[PDB]
């Protein structure tokens, strides 16, 4: 009875958790038995809710997973792992608040009072996500945040680089090491999205396809001569404007 | 405005680690603030 659970277990524990196994080798495995009582036995199992049932495609899997996380779920109620388990589901993108109450049918307050109770027991934390944004997205505490950074301060990154060329792709990469700029990770696709930002502002020029050269905007910088233009503006009607055609 | 009995007024010094043990065995207010004062830290680095 309870031995020939604490065989088939140890061969789920056995490979490492990827290989995600199924029948067809399981009876292979632990075939000493008929299927008509091995079945018994794993649904006795998941009565004792350790094996969990995965889906590749058009057919059945089987994917048994550690006892560390079966006693702590066991600890919760019925609607409380209900939940817990959707969460660990998504894994790796999160999951927004509202498609957790369409795949449950419990309603907004039955659902935010669980999770309430569940971040005290600190297996959910609540991060910022940005491909859309001010929505509500959980995960565990395993920190996939997949979805440089959005916020300003690009341009200290972006005014150092023009300096470089000014005195005149691979050669950027070695200058952005040193000098301890406050970066973590680089990679020459990030460069070349840095530098046709100045192609746009004309500062300077892309030439053969990987080089580049300055359109001398250093002149400019210090009729096609917008500084030093200050206007009179007061007391002169006799003005020429842009819009007011409209 | 001295006196002599509220200058007795003092703790029993062989009694004190006798009555802390008792204030000790019925407080638990400060231990669950202490593992949520570990867990103002735990919670900067998540």
């Amino acid at each position: 009875l309870s031995d020939n659970a604490k065989t088939l277990h140890s061969q789920m524990m056995s490979k490492g958790i990827g290989a995600l196994f199924t029948q067809q080798e399981l009876q292979k495995q632990m075939g000493i038995g008929s299927l008509t009582d091995l079945m018994s036995i794993v649904q006795e199992l998941l009565d004792k809710n350790l094996i969990k049932l995965v889906k590749q495609n058009d057919e059945l899997k089987f994917q048994g997973v550690l006892e560390s996380e079966a006693q702590k779920k066991a600890t919760m109620s019925a609607e409380e792992a209900l939940v817990y388990s959707y969460i660990e589901a998504s894994g790796r993108e999160g999951i927004w608040s509202k498609t957790i109450k369409a795949r449950t049918n419990l309603h907004q307050h039955v659902v935010l009072k669980c999770l309430k109770s569940l971040e005290s027991q600190r297996y959910v934390k609540s991060v910022k996500s940005v491909k859309f944004p001010t929505r509500k997205i959980y995960m565990l505490y395993s920190l996939q945040p997949s979805v440089e950074l959005d916020i300003e301060f690009i341009n200290s990154l972006l005014t150092i680089v023009w300096r470089f060329i000014s005195e005149n792709t691979q050669e950027i990469l070695e200058f952005i090491t040193a000098a301890q700029v406050a970066n973590v990770e680089l990679t020459p696709s990030n460069i070349r999205s840095l530098c046709e930002v100045l192609v746009y502002d004309d500062k300077l020029e892309k030439v053969t396809h990987d080089c580049y050269r300055v359109t001398l905007e250093s002149i400019l910088q210090m009729i096609f001569n917008y500084f030093k233009m200050f206007p009179a503006s007061k007391h002169d009607k006799e003005v020429v404007y842009f819009d007011e055609w409209t | 405005v001295d006196d002599e009995e509220l200058n007795a007024h003092l703790l029993n010094e062989e009694a004190s680690k006798l009555k802390e043990r008792i204030w000790i065995g019925l407080n638990a207010d400060f231990l669950l603030e202490q593992e949520s004062k570990r867990l103002k830290q735990e919670a900067d680095i998540a």
